């Protein structure tokens, strides 16, 4: 404003945000950094008779 | 009980008379539905945009 104030005009990048109807993008193959092994469980059926299945 | 009636009246003849009040009775009445506010849902579905490799 013809002031020797130090003011000056900042234009702000945002935090950006999109959303995309096309089917034009895509996420690729997975990778694993590193694993951990929390659990387990295993289990069968047993079917020995010919007619019961 | 309806039987002291006999004694007093007889009981006959009014069987018509008792006809009218017990019979059903019928008349269209058309109307309105309201009631408090409710919860509603919705599902709505949107265009299957063709993907590709």
């Amino acid at each position: 404003d013809g002031y020797r104030c130090g003011d000056k005009t900042a234009i702000k990048v945002s935090n950006f945000a999109y959303n995309l109807d096309p089917d034009s993008f895509k996420h690729g193959d997975v990778t694993q950094s590193d694993r951990q092994l929390v659990k387990t469980v295993v289990g069968w059926a047993v079917n020995d008779s010919d007619t019961p299945q | 009980d309806w039987n002291w009636t006999i004694q007093q009246n007889g009981l006959s003849t009014m069987q018509n008379n008792l006809a009218r009040v017990l019979r059903p009775v019928r008349a269209g009445i058309t109307g309105d539905f309201s009631a408090e506010s409710q919860f509603a849902g919705n599902i709505e579905i949107g265009a299957p945009v063709p993907l590709a490799a």
